[PDB]
RNA sequence: AGGAGUGGAGCCUGCGGCUUAAUUUGACCAACACGGGAAACCUCACCCGGCCCGGACACGGACAGGAUUGACAGAUUGAUAGCUCUUUCUCGAUUCUGUGGGUGGUGGUGCAUGGCCGUUCUUAGUUGGUGGAGCGAUUUGUCUGGUUAAUUCCGAUAACGAACGAGACUCUGGCAUGCUAACUAGUUACGCGACCCCCGAGCGGUCGGCGUCCCCCAACUUCUUAGAGGGACAAGUGGCGUUCAGCCACCCGAGAUUGAGCAAUAACAGGUCUGUGAUGCCCUUAGAUGUCGGGGCUGCACGCGCGCUACACUGACUGGCUCAGCGUGUGCCUACCCUACGCCGGCAGGCGCGGGUAACCCGUUGAACCCCAUUCGUGAUGGGGAUCGGGGAUUGCAAUUAUUCCCCAUGAACGAGGAAUUCCCAGUAAGUGCGGGUCAUAAGCUUGCGUUGAUUAAGUCCCUGCCCUUUGUACACACCGCCCG
RNA sequence: ACACCAUGG
């Protein structure tokens, strides 16, 4: 399998809760840190975000061994579909910035 | 950095035999069930999973590296 | 931190942080006129005064980019949530920053433009703003399969001894 | 799938690699930089090292 | 802190070296007083990049 | 000796199936650093060279030595004729 | 050898030299004696002489010195002339003689 | 002119050749202890075997009596890789099949490139505006002369006015008994007290002598530390200078020349694609050029390079005595630091129990040469310490082709080195040890530090080269040119 | 107040 559905949903919900993801480029470390740390190897995080990026949905940067992934509007919509949320909820980022 | 050499054993995968699904339960009177193979009494396997029968071995599919019995 | 690191390692680790932060924000704010970082640590908070030429594009509509950036700057350096504070800022006299000029010249040379016209333009601009002289070198495969190089100089310049470490901005 | 996907890499050149370029082969361990000998001349300023000897 | 490296990326050339160094200055001042005034005045009048650490007692 | 014990097992169970007044065939292995123990004696072992397995019959005198010590990793050299760069004088072609 | 001229691209011949066999209208020969103007006499491995010429790709690049194995291309319409396509190392020359490629006629 | 040498010897190490399954590879003044390149595994690119996909995404097919994953045992296998076979359990829409297309690469190209760096080139060199001369390329400015470390100055002047390099500059070494001010540095005093000896007046205390013995809420900043200023300017005196620019000797002095960093215009087919998530094009892409087990980079007839230890009496051995400076130190994944003091063991080492995130603990850093006293005696000797046998510990998953370390034993060449040739001007050459880098273990290397500390010079253009003017040329890929029979 | 100094993928 590419990963368990349990693992996928755990990664997607975290990305949606915050709105931005980070992982070091390393396939060996046994657990991702952060709120995936009880469960998921960061190989799954990298491999998951790669698919998500190839479908729009995400912007990707990489600087000194560390990916930085932003969620774009299409990503907000797709994740709001895929997770069956109140069709207008976003705790990701909501405040007018002075 | 050069051309390979010919292999004579190439066979990527086992072909993963395909079976008709479920005959492990027997209805044996109208409304009566019989179980041909016990469910592995391993605490984490939920007793809804069927233990294997080999020619002289009982082996648990979900106890990945345990529950093999010699008869 | 059950026992603190020694002052040697402490200052090295501070410099490493300030280096990695700048090289990161070089890659995002490139097209937004980025011209360097400036950090400041106060009791129980850490402010980062980003410094670009166009704050309207760094902030973003309702300031979404700023929150995204603060989120990663925390998530990667493991700041306890609520300790990072990222501000924006506007460079005064944008024609004196070498970095802003190199980036703008690049995004002018990237959209399709002869080299000579772009370089003349940046020279003109960073001499009108007020500077005792400037210099621009562009090198590579210019017009053919054999490499070349083009110097455009104007005004003063110095190359040797200690006044090079101020009085000269390079990129 | 595999239970043989690593063997001890806990010392020597297999353990460690540069925090920038991810290379091995000629990195600076002093003061805990952990940085490739070429990569350090590149950021030798932003850290604060200045050449004046 | 001294760090000395070959100048060249590869192995070719006459064998020149760089000599990088960073300097660290450290001083102490001692006060005999209650805590509130000192933690107050300490908290004020520091604009630039300088490290200040104040402890409970040292005598 | 974590899972070097397979060498010890397979070396037995093969000195047992050996018909009397004969020899066992060849357990063959990559384990070049195995302490020869007084139980491994009499056996027939194939030790990896780097490409071949070379057979070694175990003698009692091999006791306490290492397995790899009986299967060399190269051909012994015997020299050809010096080539066109061999001496500081040798270099010239028109 | 030994000049000022480090100007031409360095040899780099250490990468993966193969082996090369005959074709239609190609055959191996040995060098009898060299002549001026660049062209040289030859002697193929069946009897023809084929007063042979160094192709433009080999000018002052691989030195066809006297008495060594060569590969020549014939001409579709002329036979007394040929052109050097390749020179063998003594390693390739023994390799071809053993492989049953060049005849057990001529020496190195 | 000299010093120490190198080339000769044994070994360590880098390069060629040879050999091999492979001995991976770049480089040939400005390559060869260089790639920070001290490779046991890893590294690793090479050789022999073996699992994996970590082949995004789109389109098509297949599919909930079901797409697909994992796996006990027996065989097979180096292997306890469900690797493949026999078997028959499990997993539940994430996958699989086919096509388009992506991805990685210590693959190729440094003669496609960026960046960096080396070198020409350690010297004094370089360039544009308005004006002058030439049909023009070009030229003067940028110079006959004196002076300078210097295209540094004075001057002369068809040129006037400017820019860069030089210089200025930044760090460091040398001087303050003047300032600022110190239980994380001290000293002097005594408040002390205590120990010890008479060692001297005295007796033994008192007078004194030794103290890294314990104190002070004593006094201060000479020693220590580190900040602000001060000091040196060819300034004074005497000669030589067209009396200019400057040179020479001398006085007062801590010092009348400390050592580095930084560096121009124009170039080179210099080095690097094997530092890079810098990178164009080409190649390979599931039978891999993207991972594990074993071997190799160490293979030895031979040619060369940087070096280490020696050939002894200006010495070797055994005791005894007494002196430093630059530094590093618990590691953020990663998982380890420097060590006091007690005890055990001949030695390497082992156990135990404290300090240190460091002017606080190792530490007053009891360093070697040197210094003082004993044995040997011109003999390949007790000089020298290669090669080889046997045994004992530590590091590590693993020490065989012996990682390193200790002990007994073995005891080779070498008696100041042919032709040639390297470096060097004062705290320098050389002798001598000590920290940093690499580092699980670990310098015959390199980068720094002190310690004992000379002989010879104050010059020249002879040799090898460099800068400026005049002159000659059939050369301009530029004398490593061109060219005649 | 003059020994010998050839050649160049
Ligand atoms: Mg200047
Ligand atoms: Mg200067
Ligand atoms: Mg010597
Ligand atoms: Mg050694
Ligand atoms: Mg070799
Ligand atoms: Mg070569
Ligand atoms: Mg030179
Ligand atoms: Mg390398
Ligand atoms: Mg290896
Ligand atoms: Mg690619
Ligand atoms: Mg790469
Ligand atoms: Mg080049
Ligand atoms: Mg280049
Ligand atoms: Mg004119
Ligand atoms: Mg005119
Ligand atoms: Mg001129
Ligand atoms: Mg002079
Ligand atoms: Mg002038
Ligand atoms: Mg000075
Ligand atoms: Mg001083
Ligand atoms: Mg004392
Ligand atoms: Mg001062
Ligand atoms: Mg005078
Ligand atoms: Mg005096
Ligand atoms: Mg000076
Ligand atoms: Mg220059
Ligand atoms: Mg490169
Ligand atoms: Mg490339
Ligand atoms: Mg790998
Ligand atoms: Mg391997
Ligand atoms: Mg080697
Ligand atoms: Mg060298
Ligand atoms: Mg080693
Ligand atoms: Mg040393
Ligand atoms: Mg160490
Ligand atoms: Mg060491
Ligand atoms: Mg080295
Ligand atoms: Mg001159
Ligand atoms: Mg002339
Ligand atoms: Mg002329
Ligand atoms: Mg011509
Ligand atoms: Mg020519
Ligand atoms: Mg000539
Ligand atoms: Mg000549
Ligand atoms: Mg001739
Ligand atoms: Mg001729």
């Amino acid at each position: 399998m590419l990963m368990p559905k349990k693992n996928r949903i755990a990664i997607y919900e975290l990305l949606f809760k915050e709105g931005v993801m980070v992982a070091k480029k390393d396939v060996h470390m046994p657990k991702h840190p952060e709120l995936a740390d009880k469960n998921v190897p960061n190989l799954h995080v990298m491999k998951a975000m790669q698919s998500l990026k190839s479908r729009g949905y995400v912007k990707e940067q990489f600087a000194w061994r560390h990916f930085y992934w932003y969620l774009t509007n299409e990503g907000i919509q797709y994740l709001r579909d895929y997770l069956h949320l109140p069709p207008e909820i976003v705790p990701a980022t909501l405040r007018r910035s002075r | 950095k050069k051309s390979y050499t010919t292999p004579k054993k190439n066979k990527h995968k086992r072909k993963k035999v395909k079976l008709a699904v479920l005959k492990y339960y027997k209805v044996d009177e109208n409304g009566k069930i019989s179980r041909l193979r016990r469910e592995c009494p391993s605490d984490e396997c939920g007793a809804g999973v069927f233990m294997a029968s080999h020619f002289d071995r009982h082996y648990c599919g979900k106890c990945c590296l345990t529950y093999c019995f010699n008869k | 931190m059950a026992v603190q690191i020694s002052k040697k390692r402490k200052f090295v680790a501070d410099g490493i942080f300030k280096a990695e932060l700048n090289e990161f924000l070089t890659r995002e704010l490139a097209e937004d006129g980025y011209s360097g970082v400036e950090v400041r640590v106060t009791p129980t908070r850490t402010e980062i005064i980003i410094l670009a030429t166009r704050t309207q594009n760094v902030l973003g509509e309702k300031g979404r980019r700023i929150r995204e950036l603060t989120a990663v700057v925390q998530k990667r350096f493991g700041f306890p949530e609520g300790s990072v504070e990222l501000y924006a800022e506007k460079v005064a006299t944008r024609g004196l920053c070498a970095i802003a000029q190199a980036e703008s010249l690049r995004y002018k040379l990237l959209g399709g433009l002869a080299v000579r016209r772009a370089c003349y333009g940046v020279l003109r601009f960073i001499m009108e703003s007020g500077a005792k002289g400037c210099e621009v070198v562009v090198s590579g495969k210019l017009r053919g399969q054999r490499a070349k190089s083009m110097k455009f100089v104007d005004g003063l310049m110095i190359h040797s001894g200690d006044p090079v470490n101020y009085y000269v901005d390079t990129a | 799938q595999q239970l043989y996907w690593s063997h001890p890499r806990k010392f020597g050149q297999g353990s460690r690699s540069c925090r920038v370029c991810s290379n091995r082969h000629g990195l600076i361990r002093k003061y805990g930089l952990n940085m490739c000998r070429q990569c350090f001349r590149q950021y030798a300023k932003d850290i604060g090292f200045i050449k004046l000897d | 802190l001294r760090i000395t490296t070959r100048k060249t990326p590869c192995g070719e050339g006459s064998k020149t070296w760089d000599r990088f160094q960073m300097r660290i200055h450290k001083r102490l001042i001692d006060l005999h007083s209650p805590s509130e005034i000192v933690k107050q005045i300490t908290s004020i009048s520091i604009e630039p990049g300088v490290e200040v650490e104040v402890t409970i007692a040292d005598a | 000796r974590r899972k070097q014990h397979s060498l010890l097992k397979r070396l037995r169970k093969a000195k047992k199936e050996a018909p009397p007044m004969e020899k066992p065939e060849v357990v063959k292995t990559h384990l070049r650093d195995m302490i020869i123990l007084p139980e491994m004696v009499g056996s027939m072992v194939g030790v990896y060279n780097g490409k071949t397995f070379n057979q070694v019959e175990i003698k009692p005198e091999m006791i306490g030595h290492y397995l790899g010590e009986f299967s060399i990793t190269y051909k012994p050299v015997k020299h050809g004729r010096p080539g066109i760069g061999a001496t500081h004088s040798s270099r010239f072609i028109p | 050898g030994g000049k000022n001229r480090r100007r031409g691209k360095n040899e780099n011949e250490s990468e993966k030299r193969e082996l090369v066999f005959k074709e239609d209208g190609q055959e191996y020969a040995q060098v009898i004696k060299m002549l001026g103007n660049g062209r040289l006499e030859a002697m193929c491995f069946d009897g023809v002489k084929r007063l042979c010429h160094i192709r433009g790709k080999l000018r002052k690049k691989v030195w066809i010195n006297t008495s060594d194995i060569i590969l020549v291309g014939l001409r579709d319409y002329q036979d007394n002339k040929a052109d050097v396509i390749l020179k063998y190392n003594a390693d390739e020359a023994r390799s071809l003689k053993a492989y049953g490629e060049l005849p057990e006629h001529a020496k190195i």
